[PDB]
RNA sequence: AGCUGCUCCCUAGCAUGCUACUACCG
RNA sequence: GCGGUAGUAGCAUGCUAGGGAGCAG
């Protein structure tokens, strides 16, 4: 019950086939639910037929018959199509702005994250859509990785050496420092703390975080989160004001900060000065010298 | 309700009846263009009476789910209230006196009536009259429930501070007289 | 059945809210209290029937004084839409006769 | 409600049919007034109804508004009505002792504690000037609340004893005047 | 529930866009509500739609359907428009005198207090309209000034010297003897007494009323009141009677008050003599001489 | 600041039921 | 001339919902 992603209007409808379950206003929801592979809409109650044993869950076909929502094959005479005027039935039916060019959101919704072009559109759009694309991307990332081969090592080769078994029907993901797993210790009922470790060439050698001694029965996965919605943009709006706002002028500095003084002022005189850095130019020294310039 | 498909039809039926009324030729003029009008009767009855029921039912539904959204928000509000209260009273509780008595119990269970009696840090006494004051908490330290207590503050029924010198047998009739004594556990 | 007269008179004179000390704002309180006091009309003690009669007279006075406000403070002419049944004994006698209307 | 538009139409139709029954020619040419007329009562009773109950709906809305206004303005004035009521009631009681203490309080002499009822027990009264001292205190006996009290001690506004025979005309401008008598009931 | 400003008729309505919430007769309110920028009316209850989530607060659309006041887009049939006959529905629906010429009241009502003519019209009308205009003028004064610069002095320069910071997005008032601020001492929760001081050229110098020593964290604004409606006119009705009423004839006087005695009589025999004074003619000497002339 | 029971008044709605007027077909 | 149905108006009885009040244990 909040603003929709493309219109900033209070609605109550959510794409059922999306991953984020985003808010979409009535005409805006009509657009997205006819123009992509999102076929479901949920409101304060889910718009699904109530006749026992129905599993057709499109958007246009459903019919509202009072305290229920039907399909045309499920429909007593007193009704009205839930889809008319190009506008789905839901709260705040009037005061929704909608949007005609929503093919950008449509593509983001259908973006399955395979091509580079997916990332290109995901990085070319506007702000809250940036957020939606980002969180859909990370959610699809964890759908990707967790469902792959189980790290079920079923014996120990030697000191820091192991023998590997993995999931059947689903392949196994890389074993590199770019791919960090997480351990769970099986007992007669459930799992216990082990931690994150890495696998490499062995016959499996593990570059463990810390010392561990695991016998058989153990197996690993690379755990993840359940990423929730965000709040804020990628950056703050800029500034071109007259003051070093909120801080204190300087008395002391070391002359090795000579190249540091000239850029201290620009970062604090306006909202943000985005730093590019060649390798080993003194950036962290600069990032430490920030507090050196103003102890306060 | 004017943009319906049958407003134009009843309009043209009555318009032709008007044309023939300006004409006024035959008996079939009357019969027909009272029956061009008498056909456009069901239009403007059902199309303007079934359109008068769907809208009422739609309004019913919209009001109902407004109600349900509000009832769903108040639930989350009260959930947060209860959680904050529980976790707040949790942090006056987890001392070592509590664990000390709990681990001395053979099966983990203890009576609830002996937890404030053995682990509380502060005591409150309510005194009806001076004779009871002399026998319970006279002095500046007294013993109750197998421990030693040390007085800080005395107030009266108006929540005003009394000093221990005022409480006497001949000043007693000048005090609002339930007095409330507060003491701290001595170590 | 009939009640203690002091109970009804006390419910008349003493109230638990300041709004109930103006009669024209409710009136229904006195209609209900007069329903409770009808069977005192059959008592042999004459100072017991006077309670019911006092209640009916007071109800009539309150109705008149409420209607004579909208004609002066404003210019509203209220019509006595059968409100005259409340200050006659038939409406109250009907509540103790066996043929319901609950 | 007769000032409505369709009244003219209904009256026309009924007068025409009165003429038709006063002439009595046909059966369906007179049914003209009735095919013509039942339309009049389908557009005059269809419009002499909604406004007739609207007339009552309006009056009941305005009575409700008046009652809410009066109710909310009655409870914004409790502590003026209550005191006015109390003093009319006390006036019509007409008791001698109450009138005594109320008149005294009106001119300045007030007590400092609750008036005791036992033949023992103490009473303290503020006396602000000589004139009000003449009427009540003569000798060592006090007259208050239609009773007699025996004086025991007089002290000044300086909280120091003043002997009783000192209080007189000439020395009155010598004492910080709001004294306090202390008497016991006789 | 009191008499109107232009009619001396008890009403119960209130202009919703107004600031002083004035009392208006039904027809008189109709004039004012359709002839200015005052779009709402308040009664014992607010005449607003009870359809959940509506925001159209004009006057003419609203419809009454019993113990509720709707929109036309919010309407059940059995009703009556709240606007009819050039008279908004309310208590005293009969005995309201109204006024055909209320463009004086109307002008005062849309007087935004920028041109001289606003003052001129405020200063040319009659009594109760004048009080209305004056109190709206103060109310707009407090709206104007308090919503300007907070004085968040963030460091001290020297003795009676300060460094200035103040709010962004809204400009800052002048720092003169005509603009007196008032202090508040912020602690971990809220503010404490500081007092009213002045700022001047520094780098800010404060010509404070009394001694004070403030470190960083404090900030200043210029406090005001919440002015209530008044009770009385600017001046009393005049007199041309025979008596120096209520006073005691004179026996003693000083010969410096020779020019004073001749003017003492005129202030005494008639209601008011309006005092005009060139700079330093003994008006104060005269003003203390009234009691010198009449010691009672 | 509670749990029950009974009674009066006001508004809304639903179907039902009775009753009146108009139209169509048989 | 009657029946059936479809509309529109007025009237009662019953049920539900909401609000206001009174008594009893
Ligand atoms: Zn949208
Ligand atoms: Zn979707
Ligand atoms: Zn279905
Ligand atoms: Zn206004
Ligand atoms: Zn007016
Ligand atoms: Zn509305």
């Amino acid at each position: 019950v909040g603003a929709c992603v493309l219109c900033n209007s209070q609605t109550s409808l959510r794409c059922g086939a999306c991953i984020r379950r985003p808010f979409l206003c009535c005409k805006c929801c009509y657009d997205h639910v006819i123009s992509t592979s999102h076929k479901l809409v949920l409101s304060v109650n889910p718009y699904v037929c109530n006749a026992p044993g129905c599993d057709v869950t499109d958007v246009t076909q459903l019919y509202l018959g009072g305290m229920s929502y039907y399909c045309k094959s499920h429909k007593p005479p007193i009704s009205f199509p839930l889809c008319a005027n190009g506008q789905v039935f839901g709260l705040y039916k009037n005061t929704c702005v909608g949007s005609d060019n929503v093919t950008d959101f449509n593509a983001i919704a259908t973006c399955d994250w395979t091509n580079a072009g997916d990332y290109i559109l995901a990085n070319t759009c506007t702000e809250r859509l940036k957020l939606f694309a980002a969180e859909t991307l990370k959610a699809t990332e964890e759908t990707f990785k967790l469902s792959y081969g189980i790290a079920t090592v079923r014996e120990v080769l030697s000191d820091r050496e192991l023998h590997l078994s993995w999931e059947v029907g689903k392949p196994r993901p890389p074993l590199n420092r770019n791919y960090v797993f997480t351990g769970y210790r099986v007992t007669k009922n459930s799992k216990v703390q082990i931690g994150e470790y890495t696998f490499e060439k062995g016959a499996v050698v593990y570059r463990g975080t810390t010392t561990y001694k695991l016998n058989v029965g153990d197996y690993f996965v690379l755990t993840s989160h359940t990423v929730m919605p965000l709040s804020a943009p990628t950056l703050v709006p800029q500034e071109h004001y007259v003051r070093i706002t909120g801080l204190y002028p300087t008395l002391n500095i070391s002359d090795e900060f000579s190249s540091n003084v000239a850029n201290y002022q620009k970062v604090g005189m306006q909202k943000y000065s985005t730093l590019q850095g060649p390798p080993g130019t003194g950036k962290s020294h600069f990032a430490i010298g920030l507090a050196l310039y103003y102890p306060s | 309700f004017s943009s319906l498909p049958s407003y134009a039809a009843f309009a043209t039926a009555q318009e032709a009846y008007e044309q023939a009324v300006a004409n006024g030729d035959s008996e079939v003029v009357l019969k027909k263009l009272k029956k061009s009008l008498n056909v456009a009767k069901s239009e403007f009855d059902r199309d303007a009476a079934m359109q008068r029921k769907l809208e009422k039912m739609a309004d019913q539904a919209m009001t109902q789910m407004y109600k349900q959204a509000r009832s769903e928000d108040k639930r989350a509000k009260v959930t947060s209230a209860m959680q904050t209260m529980l976790f707040t009273m949790l942090r006056k509780l987890d001392n070592d006196a509590l664990n000390n008595i709990i681990n001395n119990a053979r099966d983990g269970c203890v009576p609830l009536n002996i937890i404030p009696l053995t682990t509380a840090a502060k005591l409150m006494v309510v005194i009806p009259d001076y004779n009871t004051y002399k026998n319970t908490c006279d002095g500046t330290t007294f013993t109750y429930a197998s421990a030693l207590w040390e007085i800080q503050q005395v107030v009266d029924a108006d929540s005003k501070i009394v000093q221990l010198s005022e409480i006497s047998m001949d000043n007693s009739p000048n005090l609002a007289w339930p007095l409330i004594v507060t003491a701290l556990r001595a170590n | 059945p009939y009640p203690d007269p002091s109970r009804i008179l006390g419910a008349g004179c003493f109230v638990d809210d300041i709004v109930k000390t103006d009669g024209t704002l409710m009136i229904e309180r006195f209609v209900s209290l007069a329903i409770d006091a009808y069977p005192l009309t059959k008592h042999p003690n004459q100072e017991y029937a006077d309670v019911f009669h006092l209640y009916l007279q007071y109800i009539r006075k309150l109705h008149d004084e409420l209607t004579g406000h909208m004609l002066d403070m404003y210019s509203v002419m209220l019509t006595n839409d059968n409100t005259s049944r409340y200050w006659e004994p038939e409406f109250y006698e009907a509540m103790y006769t066996p043929h319901t209307v609950l």
